[PDB]
């Protein structure tokens, strides 16, 4: 395999042993798939931009067909900006479990 | 507060006397111990239960 | 004979020895060693050596012209640096601070303290800090 | 609503077991009967309570239009896939299986819950899923099918404390964790006593606190339970608030000996007017009696019973036969005395317990070690 | 065009947003009930979410000099008083 | 109002008249809210000590 340890003679420089992987260090801190919990609709003062998101992720995800019958194309990537700290992490945390 | 804070200092110096006067002996009758603490035996008997204890 | 056995292996040390570190083993008695020389080699081991004493990345002795694994340094060998050594306290007494009543109070604790009292963060949920950062102007 | 729950099948546990005790059971069972439109478990009472009231007209009609309230929407959801989502819409069975349990009875309860499980995968959907399992696990007191579901929430849903659901793990040390093997799971597990307030579903709190008093004093006897009982200054509040509480734990610390049995009825007079009334004192009295004579009769190895007759209580033959039960049945390590009038105490060494422990250990392991070397080798 | 799309802006929260995020982030403690939130976060005119966190801590180390597993009111009002003293600048 | 100076002295007051009439937890509440409120007098010359 390409990028994989081998070992090697010091005078004829040939290959005796394949040796082991050591860790796969991307699948060693491979990123976590932990569990979609939500804290629910109770981030209140945020709820327009709560109705954005849901009709720009949930309604191509539970409604494919209004796009197929319209014939649109479902979004895939939505930017998000402000203030840091502001619940740029903690709300599509939220999202991913309403869907 | 003279109350609480004499006789908490009072309450103390009863065993601050009594590791003293207990200390020379192994083996006392309990009324020179009345004597050398100057009191009733009463109270000794419930005080030293409560060092044991 | 098998302990007359092992007392005869050990004329391989004899002090010319060279130094590296011990960084991965494959198999049974057989493992990988980086060098001081820069290198990386692939190298076997003596039976002799006890396998507990198998990684912190230990400091290892190795053969010269073989370059076989020989001996296992004491852990602090390889350090090139020393901690305060002996006597170099740089005579200041705790007392010579003037009124840093409070951040002499607060780094005190967060030092010392969890030595001690390491259960107390857990139970509230505190996960006691790791380090600690100074800052302010010149002096 | 399901949090005010709690009094109703605790007030159904009360009324018909005592027989005598049965004039203000039945003046607010009517409230607990046909207020609160509780229906079921009254009518399986036909034939175990009293002749009755009409209760059959009024409150199936009262079943019947509030299950009309409620049957129309939960079986048929289908109204918001007119906009085609995923053909369904989360608002129906998770917001009326919490009535198919007040009301409704445990299966309407359990065919709920369990269709409600598999909608939700969160962690905080199975939350109140499972507390609802063992709330009602205590209102139809079926306490064998709700010991399962507490360890099957200690295995997976239970992943540390950090406020959480602590909220009910507060339904782990008072419904299940200790019952009946209760020597040490009130003494370990009750270490911490650490908020005060009453929120709108902490209902007890003042008299909780008289529970985790009166099973306080058990665990450990002088290796400093004092602080957490008395230098413990929430515990001070409530003593300050409750005499009983307070003369009972200033009985036992403070050596008043002869108060106990006075302290102890006054325990007592409070348990005769309450609701626990089928398997009672798995610890207290004469342990706690034991529990006074442990403390009684160390520091003192030479002690006369005629000084038992005023510092403890009356009855010299009634101290002398009672210890006749303690002796001789393997507790309270004395021997008594007859006409010299003596109670004298002896121990075991430092060494001659243990070599009776290790004799009892070794032998149950070699016990052991015969069996297994047959297994193998023919 | 065709790789990512709309945009979502975050203003400033407010005393019902920060009551919010005062919740959530003080979640996973151990604390004691008997306090009124309401007026902790209405002390806070214009502070950020990430604020909030470190209030917690602070909340969580008064809690440890008490010697206490308890995280009383007094905790929160005086680190309310330190982190907006720690907010003075500008 | 707007006052400092003052609001630390009523509030030291205010310590003394419970511990005095026998209540500890309200007169430990008032001592530390003058404590908070000391913050911020950058002459405390006698009122340091009283409250000390």
């Amino acid at each position: 395999t390409p990028n994989c340890r081998v070992a090697l003679r010091n005078d004829s420089y040939t290959l005796h042993k394949i040796l082991p992987n050591k860790v796969d260090p991307l699948v060693s801190l491979m990123m976590v798939e932990k569990v979609p919990d939500s804290t629910y609709e109770m981030i209140g003062g945020l709820d327009k931009q709560i109705k954005e998101i849901k009709e720009v992720i949930e309604l191509p995800v539970k409604h494919p067909e209004l796009f197929e019958a319209l014939g649109i194309a479902q979004p895939k990537g939505v930017l998000l900006y402000g203030p840091p700290g502001t619940g740029k992490t903690l709300l599509a945390r939220a999202v991913a479990h309403h869907t | 507060i003279i109350s609480t804070h004499l006789a908490k200092l009072y309450d103390n110096l009863l065993e601050q006397n009594l590791i003293r006067v207990i200390e020379p002996f192994s083996r006392v009758q309990i009324e020179h111990i009345s004597s050398l603490i100057k009191l009733s035996k009463a109270d000794v008997e419930r005080k030293l239960s409560q060092m044991i204890l | 004979e098998f302990l007359h056995a092992q007392e005869e292996v050990k004329r391989i040390q004899s002090i010319p020895l060279v130094i590296g570190q011990f960084l991965e083993a494959v198999d049974q008695n057989t493992a990988i060693v980086g060098s001081t020389t820069g290198s990386n080699y692939y190298v076997r081991i003596l039976s002799t050596i006890d396998r507990e004493l198998l990684k912190p990345n230990a400091s290892v002795a190795l053969h010269k012209h073989s370059n076989a694994l020989v001996d296992v340094l004491p852990p602090e060998a390889d350090s090139s640096i020393m901690m305060l050594t002996s006597d170099q306290k740089p005579d200041v007494m705790y007392a010579d601070i003037g009124g840093m009543d409070i951040q002499k109070q607060e780094v005190r604790e967060a030092v010392e303290l969890p030595l001690t009292h390491f259960e107390l963060y857990k139970q509230i949920g505190i996960d006691p800090p790791r380090g600690v950062l100074m800052y302010g102007p010149p002096g | 609503p399901k949090n005010p729950d709690l009094r109703i099948a605790q007030l159904r546990f009360l009324l018909s077991l005592p027989e005598h005790r049965g004039d203000a059971a039945v003046r607010d069972e009517l409230m607990a009967a046909v207020r609160d439109n509780n229906m079921a478990p009254y009518y399986e009472a036909l034939c175990k309570s009293l002749d009755w009231q009409i209760d059959v007209d009024l409150l199936n009609k009262m079943k019947k239009a509030n299950e009309d309230e409620l049957k129309r929407l939960d079986e048929e959801l289908e109204d918001a896939e007119k906009n085609l989502g995923e053909s369904e819409i989360r608002d129906a069975m998770m917001a009326k299986a919490e009535y198919l349990c007040r009301i409704g009875d445990k299966e309407g309860a359990l065919t709920a819950f369990r269709k409600t499980y598999d909608k939700t995968v969160a962690l905080g959907h199975r939350l109140d899923i499972v507390f609802y399992l063992l709330r009602i696990g205590l209102f139809y007191m079926d306490n064998d099918l709700i010991t399962r579901n507490t360890e099957k929430a200690k295995s997976l849903i239970e992943e540390g404390g950090d406020w959480d659901r602590r909220n009910r793990l507060k339904v782990y040390q008072g419904l299940y964790c200790v019952a009946i093997r209760d020597f040490k799971q009130a003494a370990e597990l009750f270490l911490d006593t650490v908020s005060t307030f009453t929120s709108y579903e902490l209902m007890d709190y003042k008299t909780f606190v008289t529970y985790t008093v009166y099973v306080s004093m058990i665990a450990l006897e002088r290796p400093d339970l004092r602080e957490k009982v008395i230098k413990g200054a929430e515990i001070l509040e409530v003593l300050h608030s409750l005499p009983a509480v307070r003369q009972y734990l200033f009985s036992l610390y403070e050596c008043r000996y002869s108060v106990f049995f006075q302290s102890l009825a006054v325990v007592e007079q409070e348990m005769k007017k309450d609701w626990l009334f089928a398997p009672h004192y798995r610890y207290y009295v004469r342990e706690m009696r034991i529990h006074a004579y442990s403390q009684l009769l160390e520091s003192y190895r030479s002690l006369t019973l005629g000084y038992m007759a005023e510092a403890f209580g009356v009855g010299v033959e009634f101290i002398d036969q009672e210890l006749s039960r303690f002796i001789a049945a393997g507790r309270l390590h004395c021997k008594i005395d007859k006409v010299n009038e003596i109670v004298e105490t002896n121990r075991p060494d430092s060494k001659n317990w243990q070599y009776q422990e290790t004799i009892k250990k070794g032998d149950l392991l070699l016990n052991r070690v015969q069996k297994l070397s047959r297994v193998i080798n023919m | 065009p065709g790789r990512i799309d709309r945009k979502i802006e975050f203003p400033p929260p407010n005393e019902e947003a920060r009551l919010d995020i005062l919740k959530i982030h003080s979640r996973k403690m151990n604390l004691t009930r008997g306090i009124n939130l309401r007026k902790i976060a209405e002390l806070m005119p214009g502070a950020s979410g990430a604020e909030v966190k470190g209030v917690c801590t602070e909340a969580g180390m008064y809690a440890l000099r008490e010697r206490r597993v308890h995280v009383t009111q007094e905790d929160f009002e005086m680190a309310v008083a330190k982190v907006m003293q720690k907010d003075s600048e500008k | 109002m707007d006052d400092k100076a003052l609001l630390v002295e009523v509030q030291l007051l205010e310590s003394k008249t419970y511990h005095a009439l026998s209540n500890l937890p309200k007169a430990r509440a008032a001592l530390t809210s003058a404590r908070t409120t000391a913050n911020a007098i950058y002459c405390p010359p006698k009122l340091q000590a009283t409250l000390d």
